């Protein structure tokens, strides 16, 4: 199953939440809940002077951290 | 890590945005504290604290993977509350620190 | 007989603070579970040293 | 140097959790049910007669003075019955449910939406999408099909 | 016999407050199980001290 | 006999630090459960080497 695949229980709940937000009806509630599933954030770490993306843990849920 | 001190801003009101922290123990440390406190009699060791002996028994009944998820889940909610309180405090302190600029 | 102490162990693990309240209902269930064996044993010991 | 100008509060304190008493009296007649999604609640300590939950072990029922127990919620639906004989059903995404011996049920979930806000029409299309993902041999997509099916199958069976 | 107490322990663990209200049921079940045992024992004692 | 140690195992695996306070109620069920065996074993050995 998905357990030994390497993903966390929390990514699992978020996948379920994404699906629920899909199937539900169009309205103000959906307008609220699509926000609670959309991915827009990032991560950054500071080089000697510059910014660089810490891409060791992705935001998308299908992938696996390594 | 052994202890994670989350730090954030607490929106007490539109005019007061103080600090607030969550002192999270480690899972391998928290499970041992769970068993140690679940054995002895349940006496609150600090004023304003809630007794939790029945919980640390019942969690002992719960399986291994599920208690791992218990810790990770409740810690996730702690994190999320910190982020939410700081968003409201950001937008509550900006109006103050902007009207003074005006 | 050992079922009683077995239950006491699992119950004490469930709630050690209750461990004191349970042992009266353990020893009671213990001896009077042992007692029948005595009532069963006594017969075979009463069966021989008096009967011809 | 100033000795520790700051003294931040423990943010846990602002909450008012239960005081689990072992009970030297009788049980209430109705459970005080509190249900919470991500941060905002939907129900704050409302009187409720009974509640039925879905779990990995299976489906459970909760009444006043139910035994103190905690376990995972499996992603599905939830049924709540108020004292007036009415009912209210909520789709959830996992979580943990804590039932106090005093009769105070605290439920924490990642999502909570009634059944009324879902249509079988839009649900139907996602099913074969999940099935195609499940049948498509790939560890990144197979699990997604399986999981979306896990939440859709109780909905497909509950609407019907 | 112990199967009665073995429940009352676990029950008393899972709900200390109801330990007093489940007590009569436990006593009753123990007594009735013991009554069946007693009738068998009565046959054993009655089989000898009256019969030739 | 093995029921008692099985209880001790699952009780300690339920509560490790309790493992010390459960062992006193583990040996008591061990001997007295064994004790009946002795008496049950006694008769058969007492049945032969003394009786003609």
């Amino acid at each position: 199953s998905w357990r030994d695949a390497g993903i966390s229980y929390l990514r699992y709940l978020s996948i379920v939440t994404r699906c629920i937000h899909e199937v539900q009806k169009e309205g103000p509630l959906l307008t609220k809940n699509v926000r609670f599933s959309t991915i827009g954030w990032k991560s950054l770490y500071l080089d000697h002077g510059a910014t660089k993306e810490y891409t060791a843990i992705p935001a998308e849920l299908e992938k696996i951290p390594e | 890590w052994d202890r994670a001190q989350i730090v954030y801003n607490r929106y007490h009101g539109a005019a007061s945005q103080k600090l607030a922290i969550f002192n999270l123990p480690k899972f391998e440390d928290w499970k041992q504290k769970l068993e140690e406190d679940s054995a002895g009699d349940g006496k609150i060791e600090e004023d304003g604290l809630l007794q939790s002996l029945p919980m640390k028994t019942a969690l002992g009944e719960l399986e291994e993977t599920a208690v791992e998820d218990f810790y990770n889940f409740h810690s996730c909610l702690a994190v999320l509350n910190a982020v939410s309180e700081n968003e409201l405090s950001e937008y509550a302190a900006r109006i103050v620190a902007v009207e003074n600029q005006l | 007989v050992a079922m009683c102490f077995s239950s006491y162990m699992l119950a004490a693990a469930r709630q050690p603070n209750m461990s004191a309240k349970l042992l009266p209902y353990c020893i009671l269930g213990f001896a009077l579970s042992e007692a029948l064996a005595l009532f069963t044993l006594l017969i075979a010991l009463l069966e021989l040293f008096v009967f011809s | 140097q100033d000795p520790r100008k700051f003294f931040p509060d423990n943010g846990f304190r602002f909450f008012d959790g239960p005081e689990d008493s072992f009970g030297d009296g009788n049980i209430p007649a109705q459970i005080i049910l509190t249900l919470t999604r991500q941060d905002e609640f939907i129900l704050k300590q409302e009187p409720v007669a009974a509640i039925t939950i879905r779990t990995n072990e299976g489906e459970m029922g909760v009444l006043a003075g139910h035994e103190y127990t905690v376990q995972q919620l499996a992603p599905g639906i939830l049924e709540v019955e108020y004292e007036g004989g009415k009912k209210d059903q909520y789709v959830i995404s996992g979580g943990f449910a804590h039932v106090n011996d005093t009769g105070v049920v605290d439920i924490n979930t990642v999502e909570a939406v009634p059944l009324e806000e879902i249509d079988h029409e839009k649900l139907a299309k996602a099913l074969e999408e999940a099935r195609a993902k499940s049948q498509s041999p790939d560890e990144a997509v197979r699990i997604q099909g399986e999981i979306a099916l896990e939440i859709f199958e109780p909905l497909e069976a509950a609407l019907h």
